[PDB]
């Protein structure tokens, strides 16, 4: 019961999803980031002269 | 005899503002630099995380 805590989660990845794939049976895929991408936006404000 | 001494007030006066702004400009940049740092190291903290 917590909306920060899942906020912040959201940003851990799919990694639910490949747990609920191993437990129902199927074997979790070994390869690189095809999927996750580590982007960054920038938007720091600028400075006052 | 006191606009003689009236002068030499205003040209002591006119010597320490002019000390003053000078001191406050170095100190202005000093603050600039840190502040800039900071924003720096919040930025790459932020990333990191």
């Amino acid at each position: 019961d917590s909306t920060e805590c899942s906020n912040l989660l959201l940003q851990y990845g799919s990694f639910c999803t490949q747990l609920n794939r191993a437990l129902t049976g199927i074997a979790v895929e070994q390869d690189k980031n095809t999927q996750e991408v580590f982007a960054q936006v920038k938007q720091i404000y600028k400075t006052p002269p | 005899s006191a606009l003689g001494k009236l002068q030499d007030v205003v040209n002591q006066n006119a010597q320490a503002l002019n000390t003053l702004v000078k001191q406050l400009s170095s100190n202005f940049g000093a603050i600039s630099s840190v502040l800039n740092d900071i924003l720096s190291r919040l930025d790459k903290v932020e990333a990191e995380v």
